[PDB]
């Protein structure tokens, strides 16, 4: 019933769509990282292995997961 | 890659036709007989080929229940297209669907309104009971700017793959399609 | 008074939450771009005020703004 | 860069004494009369320097009214360290300090507890009236482990931003802090 309903939803959906944003943008730069910007292959997946990897610790502690 | 862009479907119709359910069969190929009344509005991604063009749809649920109907807030200004739809087996959600077409013009108000594309999906075709004829159904559809209708059962997945080519064809075939982010 | 009100909020975290560690992994990758992996300065910087500018478009259809 | 890591923060106390416009007047140097009693539980994130390392603090606001200290959902977990907020002006919001420290331990459950970091701020200095002493307050955060105590004025933005330093302070030098993303 919160009146305020109208806000933590609007923001959900705005941050749903900047997360579908930022996505594309990463795999944007991530491709043009290597691009004639050249730089190894494999390696650049492992890269991404790598945050990934971060990302769930952090994330965890942010969330109290 | 490959060049990219982005399309924003807004589901419509009343409450009970199949709008969740379509969705997440579709997007997630997943249903569920357990109900769950959708409040405010939400939207998924999903991305598929459409003619060697890499499209990402924007797929808005909305609430078919007035009393939750709430925001409306202009979420309808991208709408590339709007899909209409109804419970067949309930002929009133049928009765109401210029409610909603109508409406959604109102508020998206998108320029040449005469062509903007419309999908209407006939839902749960799966149950024996049925009080609307695909005849009628059609004979509407035409009868409005041609725009096409599909029998559909979110629940044993008919026509949900399908509904969606076309549902991105045609809000393709409108060239309101947003770029993604190709340098 | 909305029961399911644990659920947007909840997500609403969640998503505040990856909207951060996204921005992150950019500005990682974007460094990461300009590191050995060398190429242009200012440009690298024109990527950014180009996606920033086209993020703005797709973003606010998504939206309805 | 440089190295960077991540601080998270849990704002508590009795719904009036000044969390949310503590958290503000830090993170966005602005303060409201305007209250707006906060809900359920959000939070911001800030970046500033900690000898040569490069701390974001990811604060937390809390609901200080019962009728709305839903969740709880152990958002707690990461928590490095616990604010303590009180009304100086309202002698119960002192009070009930220990309902919330002890709360705090029984969610969070950090390792070592009896050294987690926790800064006691007494808000709204700034007002003529005045129920709870320095001394008091003072007397009462030693006689925890000897935790710092703070007396601010989240409205003329008093030790806002020392509190929070120290805030960093602790709980950085408790070695719980996350690394962020440094290859
Ligand atoms: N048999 C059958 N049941 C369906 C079909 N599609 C949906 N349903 C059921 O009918 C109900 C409709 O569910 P939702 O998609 O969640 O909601 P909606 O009523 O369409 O829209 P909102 O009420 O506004 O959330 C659910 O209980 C589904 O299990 C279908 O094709 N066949
Ligand atoms: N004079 C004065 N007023 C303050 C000060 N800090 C906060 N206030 C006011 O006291 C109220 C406290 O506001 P919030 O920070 O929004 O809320 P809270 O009560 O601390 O926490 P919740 O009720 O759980 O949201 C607001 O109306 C503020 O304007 C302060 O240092 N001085
Ligand atoms: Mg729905
Ligand atoms: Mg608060």
């Amino acid at each position: 019933s919160r009146e305020e309903f109208e806000q933590i939803l609007q923001e959900r959906n705005e941050l749903k769509a900047k997360v579908f944003l930022l996505k594309e943008e990463l795999a944007y730069f991530q491709r043009e990282l290597l691009t004639d910007h050249r730089v190894p292959s494999l390696l650049l997946e492992a890269m991404k292995v790598a945050v990934r990897k971060q990302r769930k610790k952090i994330k965890a502690k942010m969330l109290g997961t | 890659s490959r060049k990219k862009v982005l399309l924003k479907v807004i589901i419509l119709g009343d409450s009970g036709v199949g709008k969740t359910s379509l969705m997440n069969q579709y997007v997630n190929k997943k249903f569920s007989n357990q109900y769950k009344a959708t409040i405010g509005a939400d939207f998924l991604t999903k991305e598929v080929m459409v003619d060697d063009r890499l499209v990402t749809m924007q797929i808005w649920d909305t609430a078919g229940l007035e009393r939750f109907q709430s925001l409306g807030v202009a979420f309808y200004r991208g709408a590339d297209c709007c899909v209409l739809v109804f419970d067949v087996t309930a002929p009133n959600t049928f009765k109401t669907l210029d409610s909603w077409r109508d409406e959604f013009l109102i508020q998206a108000s998108p320029r040449d309104p005469e062509n903007f594309p419309f999908v209407v999906l006939g839902n749960k075709i799966d149950l024996e009971n049925r009080q609307v004829a695909t005849k009628r159904a059609q004979a509407w559809c035409y009868s409005k700017n041609n725009i096409p209708y599909f029998e559909t059962s979110a629940k044993e997945a008919i026509n949900v793959e399908q509904a969606f080519q076309t549902i991105a064809r045609n809000a393709l075939k409108q060239e309101t399609e947003v770029e993604l982010y190709n340098e």
